[PDB]
């Protein structure tokens, strides 16, 4: 395999790329929900799916999230995800002001 | 300096601490930057908290305007559907 | 034949606020264009939600989620108290 | 009293906003009190966005209210334009806001 | 009988009745739920086909959620069609940026 | 019993009339009822819209025929109508 | 006659006074070309929702009522002219 | 002998353009140019002369909202003027196209 020189770096990516599987647990997650739930409403329950899709929706946006951020990155000279990148990125699509 | 009855007990399924952080960076890659900032990582999460609240405020709400105890999923959708980001798979 | 305005309702609720001023032919226009685009969003909004559980009728609180949601926090609030009151208002009435 | 925006006493027409919630399809039957909470809620809003559009005018010198009074007075406020971030304005005009680092040493 | 008599695979008998529940207009034009049918049709067969393409692209004998989009997301027309609709168990497209090459 | 009624019989036939002896999941099928659902009130919505704008009070085949033009690009649009007429067409000459 | 050397007529100031609106300080030569192609772009998609309903409606003089809901529809909602 | 120090003339009218509403695109070439396009869908057909204005509005605005983006961008770099990608990199992002 060549050297040792970035030689991961691009490998995982390719692995990750032809799995499907959830990026994050899917047990931390599951809780984080139920705690913030409670404090704009009481006596909370939850459809075994319902996060199961929330996971599906959040890793999704952030990988989009990233996937412009990388490009931002890129303008920039660099390679490297910085925190800004993650904001110019968010307030010009709008959400981040 | 004393054992005292000592009883540990913390939190870290729910809580931000708890979540695992190669869950983010597996997360990374699928985009394949090559490298990750420290600072970068938890502000990403950051944002996740922004998303996530609206969402929950919305999904409450149709749950909570029919007088249901339990959340559907469906609820969740037409929440992503009020911001743009509706999913298909998912609850005709 | 019989062009419509909401300016008649703009016109008094003005004076009553800030009497001593007015309104713009156009700036009035570009009001009856929001009130309209703003009862629709919300109209909508109703309708959609007395279909999804099959509901013929859109009653008083169908709307006021509808609102709840439509609207960012601290303008949506006064809103729904406005609300019940003026059903306080009327009914015994 | 006959009127009935005086019954639930209000500016707002209770009986034109009626008949223009069964001329716009949304339902097979109208509510009864829907129409007047209806009526009364934009006539808050209105009153909202058309308080500061006063004071906006009140600001300039003037004691009339033209558009751009309507625009700024919507953009400042966070729970104002927020809502209305979808709606663009017949001559809106521009708040001044120059970015940070490209004034001047 | 709908089918036959329109000719279409679709049900021309099914979306007459949401179009006049939904409750579009006032009445309904005899038009539409035959139009609305066949168009619906067409779109269908673009997708399953391409999608098709793409499990055999890779080799596959059954179709799953990750051709579904690989399919779509690859096309250039249906992609805007389906724009920001956002997929079930979809992953992404080989995707590696210029200047992020091993030398 | 329940009904959660959907489209599976007509996607089905599609796709065997695309790739007879070729497969699916049963999380793609849903994925296509959902597709379908999604865009069955996209385009009957915006006839609704039409109808009462210029001040008619009926939704025929032409408007749908108007709308479609405008939601899709040049070249799927085209040969979408053309099939779309024509399908009508000889549903008339039968009768 | 078909309506050419269009494109044009959006000289060079007022593609930049836009510009400055916008809050841009400078500009290099390139991208005067470049927008008039998106302008075009705009226009072309908004025109083609705009003329159909005109179209529809059995007629030619195109509305300014056309014009917005066409907008309406690309998702760039107007107050001010219409209805 | 005198001559504005470079960068001093710019930002003076920025904002004098900013306080305004006023139309900056000009009315005949503007629609001699709807007219062009319109032509070439169906030839030789009319508008109110307010319907133009309508159609001029919304395009105005448009534009200085895409630059607004374009120099955020500029700005993210270390650079001090618009450059071409940017655009399309806003272009991109945004994910209109």
């Amino acid at each position: 395999h060549r050297y040792r020189p970035g030689t991961v770096a691009l490998r995982e990516i390719r692995r990750y790329q032809k799995s499907t599987e959830l990026l994050i647990r899917k047990l931390p997650f599951q809780r984080l929900v139920r705690e913030i739930a409670q404090d704009f409403k009481t006596d909370l329950r939850f459809q075994s799916s319902a996060v199961m899709a929330l996971q599906e929706a959040s890793e999704a946006y952030l990988v989009g999230l990233f996937e412009d951020t990388n490009l931002c990155g890129i303008h920039a000279k660099r390679v490297t995800i910085m925190p800004k990148d993650i904001q110019l990125a968010r307030r010009i699509r709008g959400e981040r002001a | 300096g004393k054992g005292g009855a000592k009883r540990h007990r913390k939190v870290l399924r729910d809580n931000i601490q708890g979540i695992t952080k190669p869950a983010i960076r597996r997360l990374a890659r699928r985009g394949g930057v090559k490298r990750i900032s420290g600072l970068i990582y938890e502000e990403t999460r950051g944002v996740l908290k922004v998303f996530l609240e609206n969402v929950i405020r919305d999904a409450v709400t149709y749950t909570e305007h029919a007088k249901r105890k339990t959340v559907t999923a469906m609820d969740v959708v037409y929440a992503l559907k009020r911001q743009g980001r509706t999913l298909y798979g998912f609850g005709g | 034949t019989r062009k419509e305005s909401y300016a008649i309702y703009v016109y008094k609720v003005l004076k009553q606020v800030h009497p001593d001023t007015g309104i713009s032919s156009k700036a009035m226009s570009i009001m009856n264009s929001f009130v309209n685009d703003v009862f629709e969003r919300i109209a909508g909004e109703a309708s959609r939600l007395a279909h999804y559980n099959k509901r013929s009728t859109i009653t008083s609180r169908e709307i006021q989620t509808a609102v709840r949601l439509l609207l960012p926090g601290e303008l949506a609030k006064h809103a729904v108290s406005e609300g019940t009151k003026a059903v306080t208002k009327y009914t015994s009435a | 009293a006959k009127t009935r925006s005086s019954r639930a006493g209000l500016q707002f027409p209770v009986g034109r906003v009626h008949r223009l919630l069964r001329k716009g399809n949304y339902a097979e039957r109208v509510g009864a009190g829907a129409p007047v909470y209806l009526a009364a809620v934009l006539e808050y809003l209105t009153a909202e966005i058309l308080e500061l559009a006063g004071n906006a005018a009140r600001d300039n010198k003037k004691t009339r209210i033209i558009p751009r009074h309507l625009q700024l007075a919507v953009r400042n406020d966070e729970e104002l334009n927020k809502l209305l971030g979808r709606v663009t304005i017949a001559q809106g005009g521009v708040l001044p806001n120059i970015q940070s680092v490209l004034l001047p040493k």
